[PDB]
Formats: C-alpha cells, structure tokens, sequence
C-alpha cells in the first residue's frame, strides 16, 4: 500500500525542536 | 544500498543522520547531511500530489532549513575566528 506508506513516512519525520539554540556573536 | 527515486525516504534518512550529528555537536558533518537531506526533500515536495503530505513535508522542510541556517552561521563565524 504505497499511500499508507507515504503518509506514515511523512507523519514520522523527525523534529529539531529538542536541539539547543546555537548563538553566533563575535 | 542505493537506488534511484524514493526522494522522500532519502531525504528523511539524511536529516535523521544530521540530527544525530547535530546532537553530537559535529556541526560541519551535520550541516552537510542537512543540506543533502533538504535537496532530496525539495524533490519529494515537487512530486508529492497529496496536499496534506505536501503541507507537512513543507512544514518540516522549513524547520530543517532554519536549523541548517543556524549551523552555517555558526560554522563560517568559527572559521573567521580561526584566522
């Protein structure tokens, strides 16, 4: 079932929201 | 372990790798994986016909693009300071 596969892959895409902010300065 | 097509899968596998590299503070390799991943996800978007899938891929693409920007701003800043 290609449709359900595709939908599942999209649903489970990873998140960056746990990653620490990366500041830049001098 | 490589074939043609399957853009979505390739893109997701690379970003999964980027996030682990990112987590490990290996930002040079992380960035490379992010942009490789993003190239594939862009292709995925181009040929995605399901509007909901497209919206969701696009939302994630944006998030990754944002992270990748942070890493490049960091990496090039660092290189300049090394001089």
């Amino acid at each position: 079932n290609p449709e359900k596969m595709n939908n599942a892959k999209v649903a489970n895409m990873p998140s960056t929201e746990g990653l620490p902010s990366l500041p830049q300065g001098e | 372990h490589m074939s043609t097509g399957d853009f979505l899968t390739k893109g997701i596998e690379l970003v999964q790798k980027a996030i682990d590299l990112d987590t490990a503070t290996q930002y040079e390799e992380a960035y490379t994986a992010y942009y490789n991943g993003l190239d594939y996800l862009m292709l995925a978007l181009k040929y995605e016909k399901n509007p909901k899938s497209k919206d969701l891929i696009r939302a994630k693409f944006t998030e990754y693009l944002n992270r990748a920007e942070q890493l490049k701003k960091h990496l090039e800043s660092e290189e300049a300071n090394a001089a």
